[PDB]
Order: structure tokens, then sequence, then C-alpha cells
RNA sequence: AAAAACUCCAGUUGACACAAAAUAGACUACGAAAGUGGCUUUAACAUAUCUGAACACACAAUAGCUAAGACCCAAACUGGGAUUAGAUACCCCACUAUGCUUAGCCCUAAACCUCAACAGUUCAACAAAACUGCUCGCCAGAACACUACGAGCCACAGCUUAAAACUCA
């Protein structure tokens, strides 16, 4: 209210690619994750079970972070087999 | 970079309270998850528009409508070959990403054990 | 201990604001405090829209002083200022540099937690 | 005898990782440095992942935000504009 | 006579030391149609990938200089009671000879 | 892991509920 | 070397639209909802030109909240823009709904040109609650 | 030695009659506190 | 319940206290900083009345003295919060831990 | 999806709360636990051998009662509108008790991380590896039984303690 207006979370259409700003606009909101935020504020969400989802989101980055690493980490071994026998 | 899990789980050692409690027990599994389809198919939507637009203003005269109607059936082919296409595409490899099968047969060419 | 008040007016002539100053550290006085020094951080467009305790204002001036003084002598400056309408914000607080700055080591690496689970084939 | 190893200290360790703001200090008033931690578009304080610096300095930042967006010294909506053009030390991933 | 901690000691590898960005000579014993793997030092031989520059000049017993990071290529993850290896070596390479 | 003991006890308890508010 | 940030009332704008400056061009305002989007057009001194929404365009409870009285809704208002001699407008969204995205392409196609697209979307810091979750 | 600091500062802290020079010093003056770091962790202004 | 103007323990010592200016005396009066500085130079004017030894914080009787002090300090918490059972718990403790050590000093 | 409801309705702009305090938080800190994650100030966070009262004392989540008040929002109950053969519910709209500040009472939870404190070491299955020395507390088939009787409590449809009879393998 108080805060101007016209400053925050705004895109500015360049050659009007409103497509493109639209998108820009999810991508950086979504990183600070904003979207996400009121889609489960919509309806109320009792402790427990915010705090159960958040545990197994924060395991579930934890696995994914893992996995992605062992994959960039092993990628390389994935090439052509040279010793056959 | 990755946040560390020193006493989140409720050990023996761990004096505090735990803070985390997955269903599961974390072990990383030699098997990795499939992708998923993300949504359904829609298309034409602004073709549609400017078809009922034309059609309430000129009473469905199909001479009239001759542009409106060739664009939404060219939208509607370029659909389909573009369905295609990407199935194609999904058949032959992901470009980018990285296959589930080939995942998999990684996994098991090296697979990790959480025993000795 | 040091106390810092962080002070804003609203956006005035140079006699009202020199009034105002010198009648709040006479109020510092009469409570009893010790004026370090003063630091004038000058007349700016305040972020957001505020509300005095009857009108707003868009800009304003920031001013900074340090003092000595006892712990009622606080909660008396505040209660002033607060009923002060030349006073657009009062707020005391600490000193970030009285208290001795812990000497750093930098970032321990972190290693990856293991004996989670027993040996088990499953 | 003389060829046998010896227990030592390891030289080789090299010197433990400071964050750009490890020794130095952090105030309410900085506003350029308080504003370069924070979101330009939606104003929210970024993660550590994104950050890169030590806990404790992120903790004193962050309450510094507070602070200062509290007090009146920033806002907490939008990034001051005049702080826009500062070196850019988050690292961000949509441009 | 002379004792394996003495020739330890004169090794070249412990002159050597830390594996990460050290320049090394080494050549290759094995070549796939993309790639050639340099036997250099130690234990393991490190992959590469043939540049497209230059690619012709590479074949059996090519003397090629290039830096590297580690001899063993490892990493320890969660469930991981030992840390799973790559049987290979990091490197760099921007010269030969 | 089963509940059928709290089932019970739970039964039981509403049971007793019901004849107190009755009586 | 374009700047992707809006500009601000100091100095220095090295951008107009139709010989104007960007805080005096007029302002679109966009509510969305699951179950219908409100629009309305106004002069940046607060000043209404014209209004509309899928209940004025005479849409039903299954109908209000889609894409396609989103677009016709937008068309409409932008023909009124027109109508009144508005060609370029700074747009404004509040919340998420089906025809969120569909109102700017239905703005572009009556014939507007959208500078810049602004998310002033309400968000409470633990203020109210809200209902609680349904079951169905 | 560390009472040697704040004894000479007695000097600096005003008082009654310094005030009306200090106060007019202060509001003439000009300070600021900001200032940024860079990536390598050196201060910029 | 020593007076307000008293100057604080570490500048004690130091024979600077005459030189130095009243406004400074001032300021280093135990007054001006919070209550933990009185709570000190309390246990050092318990301890020149009692103890045979000064600065022997291992004595029974030193222990004693200074969690008698602490205690006072949370009474006076206490008459100003009557609702801080965190620090009426803090404080049955501290007593009885006093009691404790009393009885086998007695012994 | 629809119905019902309001049009003193709906949208922008300007002012306004005793209501709860995104992001940081991918942080693991404090408190004995219950809990504490908007800002400032105050006071302050025990015991430098360990254990230990269910004959005591002090707290004890939410809910509830007593007498004042506070009114954005939510919501039991309730009313109404949908659906169902039926719906005393799940779907939708309105609202109260209540959630809040005071002075008290009630003293219970999956109060579980169901893994006791202290000082230490390196296999029934599942779960969170196997253990050592000492200490307090608890347990001895299911159900009858978070029950009856008795005793205490500011509690009176209650809480704490806690059986017995009969039946069965
Ligand atoms: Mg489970
Ligand atoms: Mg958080
Ligand atoms: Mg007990
Ligand atoms: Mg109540
Ligand atoms: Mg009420
Ligand atoms: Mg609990
Ligand atoms: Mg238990
Ligand atoms: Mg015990
Ligand atoms: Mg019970
Ligand atoms: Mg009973
Ligand atoms: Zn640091």
């Amino acid at each position: 209210a108080k805060h101007l207006k016209f400053i925050a979370r705004t895109v500015m259409v360049q050659e009007g690619n409103v497509e493109s700003a639209y998108r820009t606009l999810n991508r950086i909101l979504t990183m600070d994750g904003l979207i996400e935020d009121i889609k489960h504020r919509r309806y109320y969400e009792k402790p427990c079970r915010r705090r159960q989802r958040e545990s197994y989101e924060r395991c579930r980055r934890i696995y994914n972070m893992e996995m992605a690493r062992k994959i960039n980490f092993l990628m390389r071994k994935n090439r052509a087999d040279p010793w056959q026998g | 970079a990755t946040p560390s899990l020193r006493g989140r789980l409720a050990r023996f050692g761990n004096p505090r309270k735990p803070v985390l409690k997955p269903n599961k027990p974390l072990i990383l599994a030699n098997r990795v998850g499939e992708r998923r389809r993300e949504k359904g198919e829609a298309t034409c939507i602004t073709e549609m528009s400017v078809m009922m637009a034309c059609w309430k203003q000129n009473e469905f005269r199909d001479d009239a409508c001759r542009k409106e109607i060739q664009g939404f059936l060219d939208c509607a082919a370029r659909a389909q070959e573009a369905r295609k296409m990407r199935s194609i595409q999904e058949t032959l490899g992901e470009s980018g990403s990285l296959l589930p099968n080939k995942l998999n047969k990684l996994l098991q060419r090296f697979p990790n054990k959480p025993y000795l | 201990p040091r106390y810092e008040l962080a002070l804003i007016l609203k956006a005035m002539q140079r006699p009202e604001t020199a009034a105002t100053l010198k009648r709040t550290i006479e109020a510092l006085m009469d409570r009893g405090a010790i004026v370090r020094d003063l630091e004038n951080l000058g007349e700016r467009a305040l972020p957001y829209r505020i509300s005095a305790h009857s009108q707003q204002h868009n800009r304003g001036g920031y001013f900074l002083v340090d003092f000595y003084a006892p712990t009622a002598a606080v909660e008396s400056m505040v209660e002033h200022l607060s009923r002060d309408i030349d006073v657009i914000r009062g707020n005391i607080v600490k000193h970030p540099l009285t208290q001795e700055l812990k000497e750093c080591e930098g970032i321990v690496p972190v290693p990856l937690a293991e004996k989670l689970y027993s040996t088990k084939k499953r | 005898n003389e060829d046998l190893p010896i227990s030592m200290e390891n030289p080789y360790k090299e010197p433990l990782k400071k964050c750009i703001l490890c020794g130095k200090h952090v105030d309410y008033k900085n506003v350029q440095l308080l504003s370069q931690f924070v979101s330009p578009f939606t104003g929210c304080i970024y993660g550590r992942h994104i950050t890169g610096l030590c806990g404790k300095k992120q903790k004193e930042i962050t309450k510094a935000i507070k602070r200062a967006q509290i007090m009146g010294f920033m806002p907490v909506t939008y990034k001051d504009p005049a702080y826009l053009k500062d070196p850019k030390v988050c690292n961000i991933r949509y441009r | 006579v002379e004792s394996f901690a003495s020739m330890l000691r004169h090794s070249p590898l412990t002159q050597m030391g830390p594996a990460k960005d050290k320049l090394v000579i080494g050549r290759i014993f094995h070549i796939v149609e993309n790639d050639l793997y340099i036997d250099f030092g130690g234990k393991f031989h490190c992959v590469c990938r043939r540049p497209e520059v230059d690619g012709e000049k590479y074949q059996k017993g090519t003397r090629v200089r290039l830096r590297l990071l580690d001899l063993e290529l490892t990493s320890r993850f969660l469930g991981a009671t030992t840390d799973t290896t790559v049987l290979e070596a990091n490197a760099v390479l921007l010269g030969i000879q | 892991k089963n509940v059928l003991k709290i089932r019970r006890r739970k039964m039981n308890h509403h049971k007793y509920r019901k004849l107190v508010k009755k009586t | 070397k374009f700047s992707i940030y809006p500009p601000i009332p100091g100095e220095e704008s090295s951008l107009r639209w139709a010989g104007k400056k960007f805080e005096e061009i007029p302002i679109a305002h966009i509510k969305a909802s699951h179950n219908n989007t409100q629009i309305q057009v106004v002069s940046a001194s607060n000043e209404p030109l014209a209004f509309a929404s899928c209940g004025t365009e005479g849409f039903r409870n299954a109908k209000k909240g889609t894409g396609i009285a989103a677009q016709t809704a937008g068309i409409a208002a932008a023909a009124r823009a027109k109508q009144k001699g508005v060609i370029h407008i700074r747009v404004v969204v509040k919340g998420l709904g089906p025809g969120r995205l569909s109102a700017m392409h239905g703005l572009i196609m009556g014939g507007l040109e959208v500078i810049s697209i602004t998310d002033n979307t309400p968000i409470p810091h633990n203020g109210c609650r809200p209902r609680k979750a349904r079951k169905l | 030695r560390e009472v040697l600091q704040l004894q000479e500062e007695v000097k600096n802290f005003i008082t009654r009659e310094n005030l009306e020079a200090r106060v007019e010093a202060a509001l003439d003056s000009r300070k600021n506190y900001n200032w940024a770091i860079t990536r390598e962790g050196l201060v910029v202004r | 319940d020593p007076p307000p103007s008293t100057l604080l323990k570490d500048y004690q010592n130091v024979p600077g206290i005459e030189k130095v200016d009243d406004v400074v005396k001032r300021l280093l009066s135990l007054e001006m900083a919070n209550k933990k500085e009185m709570l000190k130079i309390k246990q050092e004017q318990f301890m020149k009345k009692i103890v045979a030894n000064p600065e022997d914080t291992r004595s029974l009787e030193a222990r004693i003295i200074a969690l008698s002090v602490k205690i006072r300090s949370y009474e006076e918490h206490l008459e100003k919060h009557r609702k801080d059972k965190a620090h009426k718990r803090y404080l049955l403790m501290s007593i009885d831990q006093r009691k404790k050590m009393l009885k086998n000093l007695r012994n």
C-alpha cells in the first residue's frame, strides 16, 4: 500500500515480446518462491501437516541433489565400450 | 553445497529432538524415477476466437470466414504434425536430458550399496 | 552502555530543525544522557509512505546520535519522541561494535554424515 | 630409518575459505550493502545456496535487513532503485 | 640394498606432490575412434576426447603434455559406505610434447 | 501398525460418554 | 543494452511511448480468480476510462472462470480504450486465474500496446487466516 | 590504556554551550555509511 | 545495596580515578551499566566481608554467596514478573542447591 | 458442475487493528518439557562429582469453565442451499461459542523421537547397529477396564489412582 507502484515484480516488454516477458516473470517469481506460497496460502494448512510437507520437501531436495551429483559425476563414464572382451 | 544432516533424524547419540522424519529410509537407490507427461494438449484458442467473432459478425458467411477458417485448419494441422514430431523426438531420445533407460543401465553397471 | 538514537524529522527548514535538535538533546541532558557525537545522514525521500501523528510525509531528514544513559532514560525518551509530533520517528538501539566481534577462522568443510542405517542387505 | 615418514601437519592444506563479508563488519545503516543481498523484484532475501556466505554473517545480515525494514531505512517490497547498478554477487539464472 | 622407504622418499611421486594443476607428459595405450586414454603416471590412466584441432596427430606413442586434478575420480554419496570411483582421472590438455 | 486395541478402547469410551450424558 | 527494469520519476528515462513518458500512460487492471476475472482501464491520474468483465460480457457460472471469456472481455475493453483514444497501456495483474494470460492477448488483439506488466498481487505475511482446506 | 580513549574523548562530547555549535556544524555537514562489496571481497563506495 | 555512583570493578586497581573527570566517573558508575556489574560488586563485597582468601571461587562459601546474590537478583526479577514461571523454577532450583551445599558445608 | 446469498454490490485510488507475524528457514539455536522463528528496551536463561519423591512443590500443548472487554478473518453448533432412496457429513453461503488482552479455575494429549539419567566400548524380524558398570521408575495372557467401588482436587456430564466377578485358549 504505502510502497510505490511499478517498481517491484515487474517486467518491461521489449519489441512487444509479451509472452517472453510473462515467461521471465514466471521464472523470476518461481525462483523467488511466491506462486507456490500463494497457492498454498489459498486454503489454510495446519502446522503439523505443513511441517510434514516441509520435511518431505527437504528430503526430496537432498535426494534429487545427490541424484544430479552422481549423474554429472558418472555421465563421462558412459561412452563407447573400449574393451569388448 | 548440499545441506547437512548431522542431527536432523532421531538417533541414539543425538540428544536434542529430531527435525526430519522421512517415511522411507534415505538410501540412494540404483533406480531413477521415469519422466512424466505435463498436461493435456490444447491449441487454436485464438483461431477459434477470431472464428466465433467473424461468425457473430457475418452470420456464418463462409466466403468471409475464408481467412479465419484457413488459419484455424492450418493451426490444427500444425498442432498434429507437432505432436507427431515431438513423439518421434521423445522416442529417438530427448536432447539435453538424460534418458531413464540408460540412466538405469549406468546405475546397474555402477550401483551403490548401503551394506558393506 | 551505549545507545544510538536513529531519528527521522520532517523535511523542513534549518531554523526549526535546529530547534527540534536542541530541544531533543536538552531532553537527553534532562534524562541524564551524555552525547558522544551527532551524525547527520541528511534529507532523503522516504522509500515507503508513512503516517505522522496527524499527517503523512514522503520525504524525511535522517539524523543519528550516540550517547550513554541509564535504562529508564530509554523509555522516557521513547515516550517523549512518541508524544512529540515534530519527530516523525525515533528509535533507540544498542551499539554493534561494542559487542566484541568474534574472531572468524573461515567456513569449515562439512563432511557427509554416515552410519545413518545399519549394514543390511535388505 | 631416516627415510621413514613422521607424524606432521598438513602443509598442503589450503586455507579455510572465508566469505566476502566473513571478516568485515555489517550494520543496519549500510543500505547499499543490505540491498545488495536481496531480491530487486520481489524484495525477499536470497537463500544461502544463492548467496554463498557463512551462516553467522547470513543471520547478521538478514537481521539487519529486517531491522532497517521495520525502522524505515529500507522498504520491504521494492529494492531502492538507486542501488541497482551495484556489483552483483548473488548468482542468478533467470538472466 | 635399498629400503622401500628410501625409494619412496626419492620417488617421482613424493616430489610430484599434489596432482592439482601440474603439467605432466604421457602417452596413450588404447584409443577409440573418438577418444584416447593417456598413460601418464601412477596407477590410473586418464581418459580424454580428441580435439578437432590437430586431431590427426594422435596415434600410438604420442607424447602429450597436459595438466590434471587428481589421480583417481571418486565421490562419497549418502548410502555409500565406501566412496564410488570411476577408475579414471580427470585431466585437461593444452599441448603436445 | 494395527490399531484394533485403540479402536476397541475408543468404542468403549464413546459408549461410556453416551451412557454418562444419558444418566 | 535494453534495460528490463522500469523507469523511475527521477531521471533519466530514455524511452517514451507515442511521445509520452512512462508515468502519464494509462494503466489497465486485471483481477484474476478461479471463478472469474475482472478487467478495468484507468488513467494515470486515477480516472477510470472503461470497465468490463466476463459477467458483463454475458458468461454464466461455469463459463466466467475461463480463458475465452477473458479474451472476449479483453477485446471489449481494448475496443473501449481505442474508441477513447488510448494506444499504449501499462499492465497490472492481481492474483491467479485461468484467463490471466488470456486478458493480455485479448487486449493486444483489440489493438492496445502493453508496455510493462506488474504483478500487484496481494501477499499476507501471516496476517489473516484463510478458510480451512475443503475435502472433496 | 583503554581508559585513555574515552577520557580524552570527553572534550569531543557535546555540552550545553557547545550544542548551538555542534548541532549547526552537523546539520551543515553530510555523512553517508553506504558501501558495497564485490565478488572477491573488496570494498567499493 | 551498594550505591549507584560506585565505579566498576575493573577500574579499581588503576589509580587513575582521582585524575579522571567526574563525568567519566559517572559513566563508569554501575548505574550506567546493567545489573550484573552491581551483582559482581556485591559478590566482591560479601567476599571481603567473609572469606579469608579472596578471589577463590572454588570455595564452598564463595559459591554460596555468589548463588545467594544470584538468588536475590532472581527474586527482584520475580517481583518484577510475578508470571515468569521459568525464573520461578530457576530460583527454586537455585535455593535447593543452596540448601544442599549449606548442609554439606555444615557437615 | 450447480444452487442459494449480496446488489449499502464490484474495481482503482487516499486514511485506518488489542488480529497472526512470507522470504531468510536448504538455517539446527534456546528452554527440563510443553514451546519459542515481525522490530526495540528491560530483567534473565541453576548447580564446575552422578542418581534420585505417584506421601511434596512448580510448570504442563490445544480444548473447556468463571467475570470483564477487544471484532479483520476462520470456525464448532446452528440455519439455509446442493447431492443422496435416505445424509443429522463430505460440496457451497451466513453466524455464534471460541481462537485474542486481563484475574482465576480445569491439569488432560499418538505429552512419541513411543527408545529413562549418569560415565563409557566397538545381531530373532522390522524400526533408528550391537553393547558395558551403577541408579530410579515401569511391566507379568486377552477383554471385562482411560470401567465399578473407595480416597483427593476451586473440578459436579470431570480429572488422578485403580481393581473384582464371569468367558476363552
Ligand atoms: Mg513410515
Ligand atoms: Mg521460513
Ligand atoms: Mg515425578
Ligand atoms: Mg479460553
Ligand atoms: Mg466471540
Ligand atoms: Mg511434543
Ligand atoms: Mg512416553
Ligand atoms: Mg531420574
Ligand atoms: Mg484420556
Ligand atoms: Mg476411572
Ligand atoms: Zn564469515
